[PDB]
């Protein structure tokens, strides 16, 4: 299973 | 004995027209299970192991939501990089992601990754603590103090020693005649003559699986990587992998050299002797 | 980073002239990962060739497996032809049953 919301760099 | 769950992702900018290419694969040990594709036709997270079509709707829904919100952070990543780094618009760049999860033989969480990088250089890493990061250079010093800012390394650990291990355990479960098998190799030495007083004896190690293997010669009982060739190990195509090694001999002198076979599938080493 | 791939070409059962099989080329440790690859029948570009989906190592270099049937025999010569930003002209390497 996937992460979700991911931060931007 | 041990697992591992692992996704793996490449975005690719199309600075002529249109978006970058996309490429994401997820992986239970070194089976491929699930793969998207911007350029596919699909537009969805697609099964790639017979064992993970058995998931619904809510999974496949899911997995393509997020793996395209994956690419579309990816996306706004180059155009970031591209100001950090002072590039112009003009070329394609890359930035590649890896993160997941290993369990031990008692499937309990041993390990989790989150890295990232930029035109093949490591750029950010989150540290074996799940806490800490690893930035390579001042440009990822500003991503460094952004995520400590937001909290990032939290939900991280969170989902690798959670999520990422209750799914992998879920995985193993699921698809266990085939992730739970293990596929000693299958041995075999060849002879090939290079002049009429000498040959190269060459040991393969076939349809094995997991990947991970050790071959090594000895002679009369003690390593030899003198006139020896080992050749990176290779997919078969059919989900198992093949290698080999060789050694050139004085012709008539072939017993006197072993080639040893290590592998998970192994109880004991083997060892092999060319047959005259 | 450019990074030049890395080729081997191989089948993927034990080769017997008029049994059909498999021929792959595994291309790995190459930067960027756009790259062309063929194989080849007889100097001739195989048209019916798949590939695996792009990967990479720890390194950060990629690998693709390409691959399609056939059927070695005495006379046939099989290879795989690459071309990369790293490379002057396509690579060409030639099968050999017993590598
Ligand atoms: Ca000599
Ligand atoms: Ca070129």
């Amino acid at each position: 299973l996937l992460l979700d919301r991911l931060n931007q760099l | 004995g041990s697992h591992s769950m692992r996704y793996f992702f490449t975005s690719v900018s199309r600075p002529g027209r249109g978006e970058p290419r996309f490429i994401a694969v997820g992986y239970v040990d070194d089976t491929q299970f699930v793969r998207f594709d911007s350029d596919a036709a699909s537009q969805r997270m697609e099964p790639r192991a017979p064992w993970i079509e058995q998931e619904g709707p809510e999974y496949w829904d899911g997995e393509t939501r997020k793996v395209k919100a994956h690419s579309q952070t990816h996306r706004v990543d180059l155009g970031t990089l591209r100001g950090y780094y002072n590039q112009s618009e003009a070329g394609s760049h890359t930035v590649q992601r890896m993160y997941g999860c290993d369990v031990g033989s008692d499937w309990r969480f041993l390990r989790g990754y989150h890295q990232y990088a930029y035109d093949g250089k490591d750029y950010i890493a989150l540290k074996e603590d799940l806490r800490s990061w690893t930035a390579a250079d001042m440009a990822a010093q500003t991503t460094k103090h952004k995520w400590e800012a937001a909290h990032v390394a939290e939900q991280l650990r969170a989902y690798l020693e959670g999520t990422c291990v209750e799914w992998l355990r879920r995985y193993l479960e699921n698809g266990k005649e085939t992730l739970q098998r293990t596929d000693a190799p299958k041995t075999h030495m060849t002879h090939h003559a290079v002049s009429d007083h000498e040959a190269t004896l060459r040991c393969w190690a076939l349809s094995f699986y997991p990947a991970e293997i050790t071959l090594t010669w000895q002679r009369d009982g003690e390593d030899q990587t003198q006139d020896t060739e080992l050749v990176e190990t290779r997919p078969a195509g059919d989900g198992t992998f093949q290698k080999w090694v060789a050694v050139v001999v004085p012709s008539g002198q072939e017993q006197r050299y072993t080639c040893h076979v290590q592998h998970e599938g192994l109880p004991k080493p083997l060892t092999l002797r060319w047959e005259p | 980073i450019q990074r030049t791939p890395k080729i081997q070409v191989y089948s993927r059962h034990p080769a017997e002239n008029g049994k059909s099989n498999f021929l792959n080329c595994y291309v790995s440790g190459f930067h960027p990962s756009d790259i062309e690859v063929d194989l080849l029948k007889n100097g001739e570009r195989i048209e019916k060739v798949e590939h695996s989906d792009l990967s990479f190592s720890k390194d950060w270099s990629f690998y693709l497996l390409y691959y399609t049937e056939f059927t070695p025999t005495e006379k046939d010569e099989y290879a795989c032809r690459v071309n990369h930003v790293t490379l002057s002209q396509p690579k060409i390497v030639k099968w050999d049953r017993d590598m």
